């Protein structure tokens, strides 16, 4: 709940500003995340992950028609309750 | 038919302790069981809830 300053880097988190647009960086936990003017999210993402990381982004696989696995572990069709 | 008796505006529908509620608070009751407003619900193979008064279930 403590406003910070910016740059800020602690426990191995980057929080930067890369080309006039905000990155937050965590390549020991590997993952790189960013914002930019408008309000635009990005997340890079390693392949350690591949069949893992099951959120609203979906899993890191190959596939794209079955990356709707729900916190249960569900193949849904609808792409809003999930 | 059009019958005559005690009701309350469109806006409010009957609660089960005699006042009458607004369709935010109104249970469901899927097989019976009364299921208060909001009960996210569900079986290994099936997936149910109840959102304003209906149970909306899945598969
Ligand atoms: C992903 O992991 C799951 C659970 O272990 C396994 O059932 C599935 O075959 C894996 N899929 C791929 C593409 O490796
Ligand atoms: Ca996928």
């Amino acid at each position: 709940d403590q406003r910070v300053s910016m740059p800020y880097a602690s426990k191995g988190l980057y929080l930067e500003t890369e080309a006039g647009y905000y990155k937050l960086s965590g390549e020991a936990y590997g993952f790189v995340a960013r914002i930019d003017g408008s309000g635009n999210f990005q997340v890079l993402l390693s392949d350690r992950y591949f069949n893992k990381t099951c959120g609203l982004c979906g899993n890191f696989n190959i596939f794209a028609e079955d990356d709707f696995m729900t916190q249960e572990g569900t193949l849904t069709s609808d792409p809003y309750d999930f | 038919a059009c019958l005559e008796g005690c009701f309350c505006p469109p806006g409010l529908y009957m609660d089960e302790r005699g006042d009458c509620v607004p369709k935010a608070q109104c249970p469901c009751y899927y097989d019976g069981e009364i299921f208060q407003p909001e009960d996210i619900f569900s079986d290994h193979h099936t997936m149910c809830y109840c959102e304003d008064g209906f149970m909306h279930c899945t598969m």
